[PDB]
């Protein structure tokens, strides 16, 4: 256990979890006539 | 002959309804007579109808966002799987509208809407490629679909358009990447999709949000010790990169390049690469800076870094001694005081050599002055420091002289066992084979009950490691060979009492 004298710190970390002409017209076209 | 018929009966109605429906300035086309004219053009075989029903949709979702059933929805599907690029457009635009509503998003996906979705970014359209991909990252600001996402298989077609030369497609994709990297599960995915190398590649991009998003992507991947094992394995070219971006124009790059290698730094072989690819004359300006965010994340990876023994030459000779002594001074940050406190104890305790420079740093002093009105947590820190100090005996009387136990014995008081057990140990070593005790006699009984308090205190504590110091102490001071001291022990009453009782 006499290592435990040597065991390194912890490192510190994280993440960034910040979140990141018409068819009228066309419809137009098919209108169909009737009296 | 030329299609001699003309248009279905139904489909003729469809079109009549519908275009007094987009002609009327009021209308909920989501639910009825409008909802069943649109399906009824989705499902015509004249591409023409088709083109309609889709622009149809894209503008009318683009003037009503709302929470839709499942019958506007299936609809828009069918029309993403045409072999049109005018209707796939359109169609994709106006899943996209319907996308920035929350409960769309759940829906949508949960519909299987995520195919069309991806084999639309595998096609050569750019602009359908624009609307998917922009489509795809709306969806994903729902945690809950970003894990279906990420096992999808979209995360194929989102690394290659990473690679696109629109910068749009480009932004898109490299920011729907990053947002997948707030689980160790999707940043697995990620990473078994083949982007890392994509999103390496990119923070060499001209763009500054592109390698903003790709800085901050490969940061969260690099949280992963697994992660961190490829990356050295198939990455050589990430630690130079990022050390270029600490000299970024946007503070912002510089930030995350930081809080990349601090990532990075966790493990021994980068604390040592970053120091050889020239990583230390950036972040002892970094710690200089009036930026709060770039003092946050330099000083947290130079603490990292400082934990390997090799590395204490190189930062003592870079000149973090002061600068980290100054980062003291931010009394309203425990998180700046702490990791500069951390990186000094890690220094102190890799190596004796520099231990003049270390006092000449004001190191002590200043530690002597926050360690009464500093928060706990930083008087962790600072405890610890002067416990590892108070191992060398080539230092232990300048430490006494510079009037550490005024810091040490206040300390003994703490209710945390970390700050007091830390102060006791430091205490117990520098009563130890030290050849003045005059220090130690002048705070026999000086501030706080001096050291004569600190036994008694500890000879009675429930805590045997506690007890232990202290009766350690005292066979320090009866070998002292001093008269004074010894009979300090031997004539005290409550000091004798304290041992036997």
């Amino acid at each position: 256990s006499s290592a435990s004298f040597f065991r390194p710190s912890n490192p510190t970390f994280g993440t960034s979890i910040s979140n990141v002409s018409s068819s009228k017209a066309l419809l137009s076209s098919f209108i169909a006539r009737s009296d | 002959e030329a299609s001699v018929s003309p248009i279905a009966d139904n489909e003729r109605e469809a079109v009549t309804l519908l275009l007094g429906y987009l002609e009327d300035k009021d209308l909920d086309f989501y639910s009825g007579g409008p909802l069943k004219a649109l399906t009824t053009l989705v499902y015509s075989d004249n591409l023409n109808l088709q083109r309609s029903a889709a622009l149809a949709f894209a503008e009318i979702t683009e003037k009503y966002v709302r929470q839709v059933s499942r019958e506007v929805l299936e609809p828009i599907l069918i029309l993403l799987q045409s072999q049109d690029p005018q209707i796939q457009v359109a169609a994709c635009a106006a899943l996209g509208n319907l996308a920035v509503n929350n409960e769309n998003k759940l829906l949508i996906v949960e519909m299987g809407g995520l195919e069309p979705l991806i084999n639309q970014m595998m096609g050569d359209n750019v602009e359908v490629q624009c609307n998917a991909v922009g489509c795809i990252t709306n969806l994903a600001t729902r945690d809950d679909n970003k894990h279906k996402i990420a096992t999808s298989g979209a995360l194929i077609p989102l690394t290659k358009l990473a690679k696109s030369k629109h910068i749009r497609v480009q932004r898109n994709a490299t920011g729907a990447l990053l947002n997948m990297t707030h689980s160790e599960e999707n940043r697995k995915e990620l990473v078994n999709a083949g982007a890392v190398p994509v999103l390496v590649s990119l923070l060499s991009s001209t763009d500054p949000d592109v390698q903003y998003y790709c800085t901050t992507a490969l940061s969260n991947i690099a949280v992963d010790e697994a992660n961190r094992k490829k990356l050295a394995q198939t990455e050589p070219r990430l630690v130079s990169k990022l050390v270029s971006l600490m000299d970024s124009p946007s503070s912002r790059v510089k930030c995350q390049a930081t809080l990349a290698l601090r990532n990075l730094a966790s493990d021994t072989s980068y604390q040592l690469e970053i120091v050889r690819a020239g990583g230390l004359p950036h972040l002892v300006k970094l710690i200089q800076s009036d930026s709060i965010p770039l003092v946050l994340a330099s000083v947290a990876c130079i603490r990292n870094i400082s934990i390997h023994p090799l590395n204490e030459g190189l930062i003592v000779d870079a000149g973090f001694l002061k600068p980290l002594v100054r980062l003291l001074d931010y009394k309203d940050s425990e998180e700046i005081q702490c990791h500069a406190v951390s990186t000094l104890r890690n220094l102190a305790a890799s190596s004796e050599k520099n231990r003049k420079e270390f006092f000449e740093s004001g190191a002590v002093e200043k530690c002597k002055e926050l360690a009464l009105d500093s928060p706990v947590s930083v008087q962790s820190e600072i405890s610890a420091c002067f416990a590892i100090l108070a191992l060398a005996d080539v230092s232990k009387l300048d430490l006494l002289e510079a009037n550490i136990l005024d810091a040490l014995i206040p300390m003994t008081f703490s209710q945390n066992q970390e700050v007091s057990g830390n102060a006791a140990a430091a205490l117990a070593n520098l009563c130890s084979r030290v050849n003045n005790y005059t220090k130690i006699i002048e705070a026999w009984d000086r501030p706080n009950e001096g050291i004569r308090g600190f036994l008694i205190r500890f000879l009675k504590s429930d805590y045997a490691t506690f007890e232990h110091i202290a009766l350690w102490t005292i066979l320090q001071l009866l070998e002292s060979h001093n008269d004074k001291v010894e009979d300090l022990v031997k004539n005290d009453d409550d000091i004798i009492n304290g041992v036997r009782k």
